């Protein structure tokens, strides 16, 4: 079994930077290597085959080189749409094997999040469960902190978060935090708020609503 | 009784050309009409006898040799031919009396990723005599320096694999061959 | 342009047999210079080659999948299929069909994959199928005078993955964020899909989220209006 | 190099020494193709043994070769002064590939042991005006020719900016070596002293310089 | 007599290429192989590859594939080694040798070709005085010298007082800095009693740049 080791596992570069990814084979496979680009939710897309032959329909800023055991994929000028996980594949011996992949993040200027808070709809309250959603929209970097306060009582253990992959056009992230309560527990308290902190915020942002009050 | 031509033509596995098989066919009545009356043969070349009139001439002995070769090497299984197969693997005499039968076996002998079991001899110090068989795996010396049974540089292992894959062009696809000598 | 369209159930109980089919478009499956392959990707993991097949029958399987892999070809329907038996949770992955180019000569560089199917998530689980409930995430009444507001849809309590969300039958994509589903403590998934629109459009432009959950044959179109008081 | 040799070996004129050549099962323990080469300073290597134990026409019978398992040995009996040199074993590794050992420096102890003279110079005032600073530690008149140099800032060890030469035989058949410490002018003035410690045959001699007050 | 004679030393910058020749004589050039072995300064022997002038077959070391090309000219009995994409750690002496192929010996060897790969250009040295401590000269003996710094390429020669002073002179081999430049020191030991009446001037010559620097060395003050 031919094993392919891809270094690094992750990297974060700026738009316009020159990026270089390495794929090292456990044995020498001459020029029997291909490169793939996989964007979130999509199948992998062929970029290079035979180590250095660019696939028809791939931007010229992509290029491969190498022979024997060590191979490199180079993006001469990184673009926002180039956010993906790149895989190498050996095409010499069976079974066919891939490298572990290199996830390429885009680095950009700090961007504060826009914050929104959504009450549970009257349709859901009819079901006996209340969901309160807090949205953090189009921010960079990825790290953000969301605290739930119910009548100024900090909540914990009843909220889940979810973050989108990096946006292919502005390179930002978005986060949603869902506070799950019972219809009975939801009706016992009044003020609902999510407090957001982030590198781009000089002080916490609190979006709140009053249960029942328009 | 009848001759066992089914055992030869319809065998599940064929031999490598360097170790070509030979089945001596004795004490039986051969129904040669069925063989030629088969449209599934891409090569059916007879020498010294007519295929239609196979049971009208003298019978020295009947030998059925079988093996597998490349597509572009089928033209070497004939008298007076030169090349890797005719020189180093299977040689027909100039006065050959018999028939050469071959068909494409891509769907039988080629595997995804390569069927490496079929081998041919690539190097030898001298050409084979007619009907000579050579299965030695001694290291072949292509340079001035001895090898002492070690493989390297100008010292080659004499056997090479076809590595048949079904996506190969027809020139590299496997062909099953049956030579009938009379 | 060759295209691959795969299909099959996204839910298989443990010890049962996974089964997926790939239909070739824009070209015949009796290709003499291509193999038809399957590749799987566990969630959050890399790519693993499953097997390759020539139209006339020959196969090559990954020895890491023991003898529980069978690939097959239906030339008369331009299809090839995958069957993985005795599945465990370690078989939960997005499965792709793809086309592999084969070598024409000995020691010719080939064996890369192009094109690929879109990918089908197969979840190995004994849990039953449940379709989602779609609740609106209404734009706040406060909002701004002429800035930007946010609205969305809450897709809650469904299993298995995935669901697909579009807005206005695909005519609204700018500013849309459909979040990855989170697995709730109840064992059911939940996600929200949001979009930022100008505040001035809230009274004059309609917004419908189109929620599709194939495992339960569920299609929900939900209008998201400003809440009335 | 997959093949390992001892870095150094030494003997006295008259005794016999053995130079081992340890490889793996796929090189030394796979072929009787181990050859030995004697290389004097500045000269090309010279064949001494081939095929493990055979001597070419011209090599003295004091050199012999042997092999046990994956380890080849070169044995020199009745050591002479011309035997002092670097020795390399070379083995076939299969697949048309040769591999050399790391080499073994053989010393023929031919004169009394001599402790090194050490002279340490501070940066010149001219160099400090040029915004650079170099400490020069000169080591002369030691034997056998092998020292280790350790630098000290005050009493703390210094690793960075150290350039030390290999030993070189002087005209008196003793050895000389020099070591340089590169500092910024600020590093040189901020410390009370710098020191050069030369170790030779387990004995250490130290020299110390300090910024001059003027 | 079997003899291999190689081409002269070469100085290259990173990214360039070098082609070294190896002229054979005294034997049948095609009856054996030619192998190339290199040796970085103070390091060990490294087998680069083998080429047979008989059939032109080649094989290279795994860490050199796609970067080295070996050729032979049978008419002139000359083997060549080409190494492209030169980097600094390719600084080495490059040997050729008559390879016995599978007989397992390299004999005889060529004399070798020095290939220095360095990002530095030709530069005359800066010469700084090495002044002894006042405590170091109070014991009767004084060691003063010259620091020949940041030059390229080798060599330099150091004399003292235009060659008149030779007793007590010790010039040390150069060191290679991470810049690609060389530095050496020359020191002369004199009686401390002469420090106030005798003048000590080191003379540094650097032929590659036609640079001659004189520096008077006086006690620390
Ligand atoms: C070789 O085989 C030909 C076809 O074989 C047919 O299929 C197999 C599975 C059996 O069922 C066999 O009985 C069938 O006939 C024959 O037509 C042909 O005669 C055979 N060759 C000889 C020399 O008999
Ligand atoms: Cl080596």
């Amino acid at each position: 079994d031919i094993q392919l080791t891809q270094s690094p596992s992750f990297l974060s570069a700026s738009v316009g930077d020159r990026v270089t990814i390495t794929c090292r084979a456990s044995q020498g496979i001459s020029s029997y290597l291909a490169w793939y680009q996989q964007k979130p939710g999509k199948a992998p897309k062929l970029l290079i085959y035979a180590a250095s032959t660019l696939q028809s329909g791939v931007p010229s800023r992509f290029s491969g080189s190498g022979s024997g055991t060590e191979f490199t994929l180079t993006i001469s000028s990184l673009q926002p749409e180039d956010f993906a996980t790149y895989y190498c594949q050996q095409l010499n011996s069976y079974p066919l094997t891939f490298g572990g992949g290199t996830k390429v993040e885009i680095k950009r200027t700090v961007a504060a999040p826009s914050v929104f808070i959504f009450p549970p709809s009257d349709e859901q309250l009819k079901s006996g469960t209340a969901s309160v959603v807090c949205l953090l929209n189009n921010f960079y970097p990825r790290e953000a902190k969301v605290q739930w306060k119910v009548d100024n009582a900090l909540q914990s253990g009843n909220s889940q978060e979810s973050v989108t992959e990096q946006d292919s056009k502005d390179s930002t992230y978005s986060l949603s935090s869902t506070l799950t309560l019972s219809k009975a527990d939801y009706e016992k308290h009044k003020v609902y708020a999510c407090e957001v902190t982030h590198q781009g915020l000089s002080s916490p942002v609190t979006k709140s609503f009053n249960r029942g009050e328009c | 009784n009848l001759c066992p031509f089914g055992e030869v033509f319809n065998a599940t596995r064929f031999a490598s050309v360097y170790a070509w098989n030979r089945k001596r066919i004795s004490n039986c009545v051969a129904d040669y009409s069925v063989l030629y009356n088969s449209a599934s043969f891409s090569t059916f070349k007879c020498y010294g006898v007519s295929p239609t009139k196979l049971n009208d001439l003298c019978f020295t002995n009947v030998y059925a040799d079988s093996f597998v070769i490349r597509g572009d090497e089928v033209r070497q299984i004939a008298p007076g031919q030169t090349g890797n197969i005719a020189d180093y693997n299977y040689k027909l005499p100039d006065d050959f009396t018999g028939c050469v039968i071959a068909w494409n076996s891509n769907n039988l002998d080629s595997k995804v990723g390569g069927n490496y079991n079929y081998l041919y001899r690539l190097f030898r110090k001298s050409n084979l005599k007619p009907f000579e068989r050579d299965i030695s795996t001694e290291i072949y010396q292509a340079g001035s320096t001895p090898c002492n049974g070690v493989k390297g540089f100008n010292c080659y292992f004499p056997l090479q694999s076809y590595g048949f894959q079904p996506t190969y062009g027809v020139g590299y696809q496997p062909y099953r061959v049956v030579v009938l000598s009379f | 342009q060759v295209q691959l369209q795969e299909s099959g159930p996204g839910l298989v109980k443990p010890s049962e047999t996974l089964s997926l089919t790939c239909t070739v478009f824009g070209g015949s499956i009796t290709s003499s210079n291509h193999y038809w392959v399957w590749i799987r990707q566990p969630p959050g993991k890399g790519l693993e080659w499953i097997g390759s097949m020539y139209y006339s029958g020959s196969t090559a399987y990954n020895p890491s999948l023991t003898n529980r892999v069978t690939i097959s070809v239906d030339t008369s329907k331009n299809q090839f299929s995958l069957k993985l038996s005795s599945v465990t949770a370690a078989d939960t992955a997005v499965y792709y069909c793809a086309r592999q180019i084969g070598p024409k000569r000995p020691s010719q560089v080939a064996d890369w994959f192009d094109p690929w199917g879109q990918g089908t998530l197969v979840t190995v689980s004994s849990a039953s199928t449940k379709g989602p409930s779609v609740f609106p995430l209404a734009p706040s009444s406060k909002s701004t005078s002429g800035g930007t507001a946010a609205l969305g849809c809450l897709v809650k309590d469904y299993f298995p993955e995935p669901v697909t969300v579009s807005w206005n039958s695909g005519a609204l994509t700018s500013g849309v964020h459909t979040f990855p589903a989170v697995l709730q403590s109840s064992g059911l998934y939940s996600l929200s899909s949001v979009v930022t629109v100008p505040s001035s459009s809230l009274g004059t432009q309609t917004y419908i989220c189109n929620v599709n959950h194939k495992p339960s044959n569920t299609k929900v179109d939900k209008k998201v209006e400003p809440k009335s008081c | 190099s997959v093949v390992t040799q001892p870095a150094s070996v030494s003997g006295s004129p008259g005794q016999s020494i053995t130079i081992s050549c340890t490889g793996t099962s796929s090189d030394v323990g796979s072929y009787n193709l181990v050859s030995w080469y004697q290389q004097h300073p500045g000269k090309a290597p010279k064949l001494m043994i081939y095929a493990g134990s055979k001597r070419p026409s011209g090599v003295s019978n004091r050199f012999s070769g042997s092999k046990s398992g994956n380890t080849a040995s070169l044995t020199i009996s009745g050591l002479q002064a011309e035997d002092e040199a670097d020795y390399y074993c070379c083995s076939y590794a299969g697949s048309s590939t040769w591999v050399f050992g790391g080499g073994t420096k053989l010393t023929v102890l031919g004169q009394p042991k001599a402790n090194p003279t050490v002279t340490l110079f501070p940066p010149s005032s001219e160099e400090l005006q040029a915004n650079k600073a170099t400490l020069v530690c000169l080591i002369s008149d030691f034997y056998p020719g092998a020292v280790t140099v350790a630098w000290k800032a005050d009493s703390s060890p210094v690793k960075a900016g150290v350039e030390t030469t290999t030993p070189s035989k002087q005209s008196n058949n003793k050895y000389a070596a020099s070591s340089y410490l590169s500092l910024t002018p600020e590093q040189w003035k901020s410390h009370r002293s710098y020191s050069c410690q030369v170790t030779h045959e387990g004995s250490t001699v130290e020299k110390t310089v300090a910024p001059t007050e003027c």
